[PDB]
């Protein structure tokens, strides 16, 4: 026996500022949606931002440009907030070039598709020598919240990339929300309630198309509330393995020459419980391989404790 | 930098070295994250050798306490500064005054 | 500190607030009356206790 | 050691006649590389980096 | 290699083995007292308020 | 001075203003004080002491 | 992008009016959000059958005296919000008391009607002294979402409609293999016996479902 709202005028007064209205709301539901919706609001929305980026002469976040007048440091944290918008990608790396005396706004950039750089004037830096001349590959993700800069050395396996300068992800679009529940009557009703959402955007998200992504995850927040079968999980995983672990790790870690290298990608050999089973026989036949060729992969086998070509009936198991 | 001050943190931060301040008024020929070069006006330029003053900034470098102490220029290309004008901020100071 | 200072501020009472001078089952609905906004923290009050 | 010697015979490592003494990251703590400096003795030869 | 496997080892090991907290002066026996160890992301210890 | 600085920002002479629990999104009880307060962090970091 | 979903939910109930159930593991910030919305749903818009008015017999007004009885006027009135009603295809239905002699008239003492069920006929409603004493009354249960007090009546029994008797949510750290900080929700409710606490979530979180018919995809 209930009643259920929606949302008539979202009234924009600026690309960044909005007031988005819902009408038909009970007595008290007001502040009730205007709380929980104001928590996802501000926290779980979608949002692009900056990840990493490299820089034509700069080794770290500390060092100078020549004729810039900011500092690499500077340069990283004042893209932490360029305010972009992309669709069907979800890494997109932007490139920026210029020269001459003149600051380089974010409209200097080079645009795709999905690009759009919702603030133009956007200062990166300042150039300051005539002929002075900067280039960078600029890397945009796209994720939830906030992923500090440091967390993201963890998954490292080769991001030698020196370059490339880290900078601390702000994932998301809302700056500041703000509900205000004044009573509205509409003509027949003994007492309903609006629900005037005020929110401060970057610029990135259009006030309806957030709203609503905001209240779909309450739904599947909510859907495992409805019933409670007071599920728990099944656990007592395995204690049993075979072999030594040292065949389940890939064929870089035998660390060898890169003719030899790409030759194991050929033949079909990622893991070296493949590179143990395949004997001398198997591998003048394989493009590449020679006398000065094979030599190379007898010694680094040796050296970890195993040796080439042999058995195990049964590989690899068993998930 | 404070909101609530006092009116000492500009007396601080420039009579404290972490800052740089202008030798001789004059304007601003190049600015650099690095260096600035200052073309000295005509009534404090000495006769001989004219030229201009020339400061070269402290950049990024450990302290006694492993702090860290850089120097950020505070002026823009070709800004009117006078004698005694505040040329680059030290770290915690901003503009001038002092800002810890 | 901190802690003492919120219980003072609960178990005190003013002239005339919200609630003033009704009667309640138990502390259970107490509680009920008060987180919605109905009764006011402090207001003279009969309730029955065990 | 006898147990030490049948592993290195086991699995083939050349015994160094050297022990590793090298500079490492402090446990806990973690930045970016910003400066090295070399120091030599008046008369011994520079290496490759210095 | 802090392989996250371990988290939950050191989680049995902690449950039911107190660890003896003391602050700066010991003045009397409660300079010292032992509490039971709750795991916290962050580098400082968290004490209870009574104490 | 003060209070006379807080009417032409627009902002009450009391200093203070109600506050909404961002969690359960209702009223503080009282106005509370609001303001800018200069704060430094000391050098007695965390990851120094443990 | 995607989310996270609980896993592991354990429902620990003391008594079938009462319940404690806790459940982990919710995003950040999801315990309290989840937990305070689903209080208010719980405890302001619930629906339930509660007495509303009461006309008596013997005397017209609220401060007046029954001969027979010890318990006041005003505390009868306690006793009929501690009834709980629940009615069938009926929206509104009002029962008699009439019971008399000597001693305690509870609820299995009132009249059973075809679409009425006393959840506690053991409910004790008032006592009754010596030798004869005398009392018949209609009372009048009501329909509604909430807690309506009698105040509120302009143009009377304090009207509890709603079956929550309490609801309380602790919010605590729960860790995920490596995640650093999520949410544990622990809901505690009591109820009036015309709901178990189990089944009274489900409606009360299909409720605020209902109100999101107009934006979901």
């Amino acid at each position: 026996e209930f009643l259920k709202p929606r949302l008539v005028d979202i009234e924009q007064v600026s690309s960044t500022h909005a007031k988005v209205t819902l009408e038909p709301l009970e007595r008290g539901f007001g502040h009730t949606l205007g709380n929980a919706l104001r928590r996802i609001l501000l926290s779980s929305m979608p949002g692009c931002a900056v990840t990493e980026v490299e820089i034509d002469g700069v080794l770290h976040e500390y060092s100078t440009k020549e004729g810039v007048q900011e500092d690499i440091l500077e340069i990283l944290l004042n893209l932490k907030g360029l305010a972009v918008r992309v669709q069907g990608k979800d890494e997109v790396i932007l490139t920026l070039n210029k020269s001459g005396i003149g600051p380089v706004t974010a409209a200097d950039i080079t645009h795709d598709g999905d690009v759009e750089i919702v603030k133009p004037q956007h200062v990166i830096c300042h150039l300051t020598d005539e002929n002075a001349s900067i280039s960078m590959r600029i890397k945009v993700q796209r994720g939830r919240g906030y992923v500090p800069a440091s967390t993201r050395i963890h998954s490292e396996e080769d991001e030698r990339p020196i370059g490339r300068l880290l900078v601390d992800a702000c994932y998301s679009p809302v700056e500041r929300i703000a509900y205000n529940v004044e009573a509205a009557r509409v003509e027949q009703r003994t007492d309903l309630d609006k629900l005037v959402i005020e929110m401060e955007t970057n610029g990135t998200i259009d006030p309806e198309e957030a709203i609503r992504r905001a209240a779909t995850i309450l739904a599947e927040q909510l859907e495992a509330f409805v019933d409670l079968r007071d599920v728990r999980q099944p656990e007592v995983k395995e204690e049993k393995p075979e072999f030594d672990p040292i065949l389940l790790r890939p064929v870089d870690d035998l660390e060898l020459t890169v003719r030899s290298a790409n030759c194991l990608k050929a033949e079909a050999i990622h893991y070296i419980g493949d590179l143990v089973q395949r004997t001398e026989v198997e591998l003048l036949k394989t493009p590449n391989l020679g006398k000065k060729s094979l030599t190379e992969i007898k010694d680094v086998l040796a050296s970890r404790g195993l040796s080439l070509g042999m058995r195990l009936e049964n590989w690899p198991p068993a998930s | 930098k404070p909101l609530v001050g006092t009116g000492m943190e500009r007396a601080v931060a420039v009579d404290s070295g972490v800052t740089a301040v202008a030798k001789r008024g004059g304007v601003v020929q190049y600015v650099d994250a690095s260096r600035i070069v200052i073309k000295v006006n005509e009534d404090e330029m000495y006769p001989g050798e004219a030229g201009i003053d020339i400061y070269n900034l402290t950049k990024y470098t450990r302290s006694n306490q492993n702090t860290c102490i850089n120097q950020m220029p505070c002026v823009s290309l070709g800004e009117p500064v006078e004698r005694g004008d505040v040329l680059a901020d030290g770290p915690s100071t901003d503009l001038g005054e002092l800002a810890l | 500190q901190d802690v003492v200072l919120g219980l003072y501020y609960m178990t005190r009472d003013c002239v005339n607030a919200k609630g003033e001078g009704m009667v309640l089952t138990g502390p259970k609905e107490a509680e009920r009356l008060y987180r919605s906004g109905l009764a006011s923290l402090h207001a003279r009050v009969k309730v029955r206790i065990t | 050691t006898p147990e030490e010697k049948l592993l290195r015979a086991i699995f083939g490592e050349k015994a160094s006649d050297v022990k590793d003494s090298s500079l490492r990251v402090p446990n806990g703590v973690s930045g970016t590389v910003i400066d090295v400096q070399v120091f030599t003795r008046d008369g011994v030869e520079k290496d490759k980096r210095a | 290699r802090e392989e996250a496997v371990v988290w939950d080892i050191l989680d049995e090991v902690i449950r039911e083995h107190p660890v003896l907290l003391n602050r700066a002066p010991t003045l009397h026996r409660l300079g010292i007292q032992a509490f039971e160890p709750v795991l916290i992301e962050g580098k400082a210890i968290q004490l209870h308020p009574l104490v | 001075e003060i209070k006379e600085l807080l009417k032409l920002g627009d902002l009450p002479t009391s200093g203070q203003i109600r506050l909404y629990d961002g969690r359960t999104g209702e009223q503080f009880e009282r106005p509370v004080t609001v303001g800018y307060m200069y704060m430094l962090k000391l050098n007695h970091l965390v990851d120094d002491k443990m």
